RNA sequence: CCAAAACCAGCCUCUACUGAGCAAGAACGAGGUCAUGGUUUUGGCGGAAAUGGGGUGCCCCCACCCGUCUUGAAACACGGACCAAG
RNA sequence: AGUAGCUGGUUCACAUCGAAGUUUCCCUCAGGAUAGCUGGUGCUUGAAAAAGUAUUGUGCGGUAAAGCUUUAAAUGUGCAACUUGCCAAAGCAAGGUAUUAAGGCACCAAGUGGGCCUUCUUCGGUAAGCGGAGCAGGCGAUGCGGAAUGAACCGCUUAGGGAUAUGUGGCGUCAAAACUUAUGGGCUCACGAACAAUGGAUGACGCUCAAGCCCAAUUAGUGCCCAUUAUUCCUUUGGUAAGGGCGAGAAAGUGUAGCCCUUCCGAUGUAGAUGUGGCGUGGAGGUAAGGACGAAGCUGAUGGCGUGAGCCUCAGAUGGACCAGCCUCUAGUGCAGAUCU
């Protein structure tokens, strides 16, 4: 009886995950075509388009845990950047932009592409479950973690940690911070800022490349 | 080698320039019910009941009002603990806090980017 | 390669097995370990952990203090509701100061010969955790209680006496030895 | 397939005839071995624990179980594919004749039959 | 020698424990006495009406 | 190699406010490795010139600029730079290259060697293509003549990597490695 | 027992926009691999073989005498020839 | 057996955590006591009184700069999110109907109380590898990888291993890698490559269209190498972690040869604390067993087992008569070091 009701649910969930990610695919294709029209409108209008600011950065701890000061050392813990190539998505509040500004030599970050978000959540994605670090494998796994009619798909997660979400904290917090491998082909200098020809600090959209070699 | 009660207060208890003088009537007519937040900003013109020094500028709640004095509970970090101090204070040395004025305003009220059509636009070169 | 700062400090120290050599505690832990795991009841989870405690931390209760806490509990019970079983994970001791007590239904590890006789003189049952499990497998209207431990004379010694806030009891074979003039003494009271 | 096949020998047992090869944890701030410089001898630790379902298993594939007399053999009658009796060193060649023609009749293995 | 080195580290090991909550050791005692004494007169009357209230609830509960 | 420095034009403004309701937009040509540095150098000039800062502004366009073509030509790069040894040398060197980006990056390597000057000490001040004659500098003037022929003298011709060899027979090109 | 090949799984590697470029997205195809999992197959070896251990030598590589007090020991600081019993 | 705040020594393993060289006091300054740091034991309950972090709001400040002893930073810092007095009186007063994260409390107790270096800030000193402080980080107590070498520099911090990928550093040989790569730019002829006297030191050689310097690069106008690091895999151990289960096995279990399986996180470590169906010794109460077909002891390219202390077996062409196991009890109980006897 329950044995099959587990089927009615597992079938109903992909019916939902299908329905969800069909919307998210449309909500991407549409949102970006709309964001192309405007910047394209404006070029016709001899006119600039102030693109909406990033509302999510994929912060990545990039120096190791030795010799770090008590203020940086706390901010990294609150970012949950406790190891080297840990990663988290943190949305760019002023209060966060002032946390990130406090530990930039310890982190590389930028504004993840939707693809960067997919790869981390699908490949490197791990839910916290009963404190266990649990590899994402089922959408069943996700709906149980997130008791939230909003958050069912792994596509629900990627939208939250990309669109900026109303559950961006509800989602990203239920994820273990990402444990990325060191960037293939290496860094540049974990000591200099990115614009110095180094590695640390905000590197805008370029983080997707750097973070792609890692994932 | 010489830490008496007012060591190193040459600047701390100084009156501001052209702002010397004993506290006015607005001071004297302020009133402190217990549990009020306050600022123990010591005023040099009044010497009786002056706060130590650590307590200068500290905020705390009144726990006590005597006729000329406001008892104030002010946390002090002693070591691994914040001991919770009870300075006694003449009311001149206590400026009532606005530390919660925002939050009281809240429960008072509880009761992207687009095309920029701008046309002036100088070149930025040196 | 991990910040661990503040992780070890959050480690808790709990008993996970009884130090008691007593066989019956172990058959009794055998029960409620099971019963605590196999039932959803929070009562079995309390009887099971308390049962794992030190005899220090399993303080005895006065039958006087059960009769008080029980009638105080039962007096409000709507008519036709029989009173809760008075479970304690500890000994139950007779109290001379309360000669007559209500037909209590106490349940405890151990009873004084005085408590057991007064308990049955009132007609109350003096049942063990064995049939507690058989009558209330779940903590269904059990009234789990603890004996006192603040009045324990060991804790009268906690802290210093000489420290101004304190009313710790100094350690002394000689009561008159550390007696002192009223003038010389620590201030009694002091705000925290 | 064992982690380490070598003994964890005491440091500098090789120079001092009196020292047994048996392990003592090094002490002294300046001990090269407890400061665990890379060219030095290793110290035992939990990480060299053998795999736990192959543990205690002799290359015969049996766990040895001590045996002293013919009655012990029946302690291995029903688990004769798991335990192998190793007859104690001090049972007589007399008694071992008896353990052995009986450890044969029962299909129980013996390490030193 | 008087270096204060390793002290804030040694102090933040068990954190700076934050100060006790206002609802705890809220003894008056050395409070301006005349208020303090009138407070006793009220608190004692709160007790007689608290007990008198529970006596009411039981008599009400005999129904 | 392709030029060291891409040609960005970063456009941006101090973000609108009741203080400045309709702020000036600022175009700013940069020669940067990549836009994140071009965006950076752009905010460097915004505070060093307009007193507006990165927190308070907003780049409106990071886009790279298309090359004029590919014909060999002639660039007057105007390059201020800094050192402890020299605190601000204005200096219009000319370079011969196929692109503004190439002339400029060429001006950084030139400037980094004759002056131990890092990228962020330097700031380009403009990169006009120049006609043949305007180049006062005598070095690139040698290359103007429509009839210029020169030898590729004393070449080191390394083999294509696939064909390189450690040992070879002496009057042969039999490999022996 | 040693090998080798295969299969499956795993795993890994190897358009869009823009004005030719990107800050840009997948696909097809193929490879690698058991110090990955499961599926055998096929050969080689079989008084000896085989795996493991042990011993001795070498090779390449790594490697400052220990105990000690000390901020700091390889110290040109102290104690230290061997072993047994204590 | 005088006493010694001093010197020297203080004997098994493993696992779990792990300091301090500072506060006050002391005829105290080579020592105590005290508090902090640490361990153990809990207790209590589970975003309680969470925060070496911001934001926002509200205080505080008088250092740098300025200025000619005054305005004023940044880094900081606090805080917040009916009955009974007064009044003239019944109204006032008082008590009553962003991110992250398990919080707090108690008890007992150790070591420690010579620190050192460095960062930045300073003070003293002509200067110092100098005395003194502030801040933080380190070494101490810690390797590993790198800087040829180095306690504290750099990177990274550490269970036993493999793949992958890196970090600092490199890629002519030494030396892994540019089999001396670039289809890159300049510069350079004589030296050149982070922190006066034994002959000789870019580490050595050597290099010179560099194997040097500045710059940029990555196969080219169409990269590679090396970590105790990361990731992943296997195994171990710990978790007072999360679950499921109850041909041979299926034990209701802290701990063993773990009841079984599953998943997750952790693992360094001096002083020190603690654990251990942890090791081992002489003896005792028990149990069980062994021995003249050879006990103990001793010998051992005797293997086997255990992370280990160790146990076991084999063989003695050793011995000659005692004795291992297991649970409980006990102690004159474990030795390379005492200028030890
Ligand atoms: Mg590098
Ligand atoms: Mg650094
Ligand atoms: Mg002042
Ligand atoms: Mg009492
Ligand atoms: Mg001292
Ligand atoms: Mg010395
Ligand atoms: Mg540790
Ligand atoms: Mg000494
Ligand atoms: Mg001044
Ligand atoms: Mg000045
Ligand atoms: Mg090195
Ligand atoms: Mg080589
Ligand atoms: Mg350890
Ligand atoms: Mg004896
Ligand atoms: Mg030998
Ligand atoms: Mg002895």
């Amino acid at each position: 009886k329950a044995i099959a009701a587990n089927k009615a649910a597992r079938v109903a969930l992909k019916k939902a995950a299908y329905a969800r990610g069909l919307r998210y695919s449309r909500e991407y294709r549409s949102a970006e075509k709309k964001l192309v029209h405007l910047r394209r409108q404006a070029k016709s209008c001899g006119n600039y388009y102030l693109e909406a600011k990033p509302k999510v950065a994929v912060v990545t701890r990039i120096r190791g845990i030795a010799k770090v000061a008590p203020k940086q050392r706390k901010i990294l813990q609150l970012l949950r950047l406790r190891q080297i190539f840990n990663t988290v998505f943190v949305r760019l509040n002023k209060p966060m932009e002032n946390m990130l500004r406090a530990v930039e030599p310890y982190i590389a970050y930028g504004y993840p592409s939707l693809r960067t978000v997919r790869m981390m959540v699908y490949k490197r994605g791990h839910l916290k479950i009963n404190g266990q670090r649990v590899k994402i494998v089922n959408n069943q796994m996700i709906e149980s973690k997130y008791n939230n009619e909003n958050i069912v798909c792994a596509e629900d997660i990627v939208n939250q940690i990309y669109t900026g979400g109303k559950h961006f904290r509800e989602v990203t917090n239920g994820l273990w911070p990402f444990k990325l491998s060191p960037p293939a082909g290496g860094m540049r200098q974990k000591r200099r800022h990115f614009v110095e020809g180094g590695d640390y600090g905000n590197r805008d959209a370029l983080i997707n490349r750097f973070l792609a070699r890692m994932i | 080698h010489s830490h008496g009660y007012k060591c190193g207060t040459r600047h701390l208890f100084a009156k501001k320039f052209r702002k010397h003088g004993v506290p006015s009537v607005s001071t004297i007519l302020t009133n402190f019910k217990v549990g009020d937040y306050v600022d123990v900003v010591a005023d040099s013109a009044v010497r009786a009941g002056m706060p130590h020094k650590y307590y200068h500028g500290r905020t705390g709640i009144v726990w006590n009002v005597t006729p000329r004095g406001v008892g104030v509970i002010v946390n002090k970090p002693v070591r691994n603990r914040t001991v919770r101090k009870r300075i006694c204070v003449r009311f001149e040395h206590v400026r009532k806090s606005r530390c919660q004025e925002a939050f009281k305003q809240k429960q008072k009220d509880f009761l992207n980017g687009g095309i920029v059509r701008a046309k002036r636009v100088e070149v930025l070169a040196r | 390669g991990v910040d661990l700062t503040g992780v070890q400090k959050k480690k808790r120290v709990v008993r996970h097995h009884t130090y008691s050599t007593n066989p019956y505690i172990k058959l009794l832990i055998k029960l409620y370990k099971f019963l605590a795991q196999r039932t959803n009841s929070a009562f079995n989870k309390l009887v099971h952990q308390r049962l794992l405690k030190s005899r220090s931390n399993r303080a005895p209760i006065s039958l006087s203090r059960i009769a008080v806490c029980m009638k105080r509990k039962s007096v409000w019970l709507e008519k036709g509701k029989k009173a809760p079983i008075a479970v304690i994970v500890g000994d139950v001791l007779d109290d001379v100061r309360m000669a007559r007590i209500p037909a209590l239904r106490v349940c405890a590890l151990r009873f004084s010969k005085s408590a057991r006789e007064r308990i049955t003189g009132a007609g109350g049952e003096c049942l063990t955790f064995d049939q507690l499990a058989m009558v209330a497998p779940t903590g269904k209207n059990t009234f789990l209680l603890r004996g006192r431990k603040s009045g324990r004379e060991s804790v009268k010694h906690f802290g210093a006496a000489g420290v101004p806030g304190s009313h710790a009891k100094p350690f002394t074979s000689n009561r008159g030895k550390e007696r002192q003039r009223s003038s010389a003494r620590r201030r009694a009271f002091r705000h925290k | 397939v064992k982690k380490r096949t070598k003994r964890f020998t005491r440091h500098k047992c090789e120079l001092f005839p009196q020292l047994s090869s048996s392990w003592r944890k090094p002490r002294g701030e300046d001990s090269p071995v407890r400061r665990r410089y890379k060219g030095q001898k290793a110290m035992p630790n939990k990480g060299y624990g053998s795999d736990r379902k192959t543990k205690y298993i002799t290359p015969s594939g049996f766990k040895n179980f001590p045996i002293h007399n013919v009655q012990d053999l029946y302690m291995l009658l029903m688990q004769n594919r798991k335990y192998a009796g190793v007859i104690s060193h001090t049972v007589g060649a007399k008694s071992r004749k008896a353990i052995v023609r009986k450890a044969h009749e029962l299909d129980v293995r013996l390490i030193n039959g | 020698n008087h270096t204060n080195h390793n002290q804030s580290r040694k102090n933040h090991r068990n954190g700076i424990k934050r100060a006790l909550p206002m609802y705890l050791h809220n003894s008056k005692r050395g409070s301006w006495l005349p208020a303090l004494i009138n407070a006793r007169r009220v608190r004692k009357n709160n007790q007689k009406a608290a007990v008198k209230a529970r006596r009411e609830r039981l008599a009400a509960h005999k129904a | 190699v392709k030029p060291h420095l891409r040609h960005y034009c970063v456009v941006g403004r101090e973000t609108p406010s009741e203080k400045n309701p309709a702020p000036t937009v600022y175009k700013f040509e940069v020669f940067a490795p990549n836009f994140v540095v071009a965006k950076s150098r752009f905010w460097r000039m915004m505070r060093e010139k307009n007193k507006v800062k990165s927190t308070h502004g907003d780049v409106l366009s990071c886009k790279v600029v298309k090359d004029r073509k590919l014909a060999a030509r002639n660039y007057s790069v105007d390059i201020a730079y800094y050192s402890q040894r020299c605190g601000y040398t204005h200096m219009v060197k000319e370079f011969r290259d196929v692109s503004k980006a190439g002339a400029v990056s060429q001006a950084y390597h030139d400037l980094a060697s004759r002056h131990r000057a890092r990228y962020h000490n330097i700031e380009v001040l403009g990169v006009k293509s120049i006609p043949n004659h305007q180049v006062k500098r005598l070095s690139i003037s040698e290359y103007h003549a429509s009839n210029l022929s020169f030898p590729l003298l004393h070449r080191r011709v390394k083999a294509p990597r696939k064909d390189r060899v450690v040992f070879v027979k002496k009057n042969t090109k039999r490999a022996v490695v």
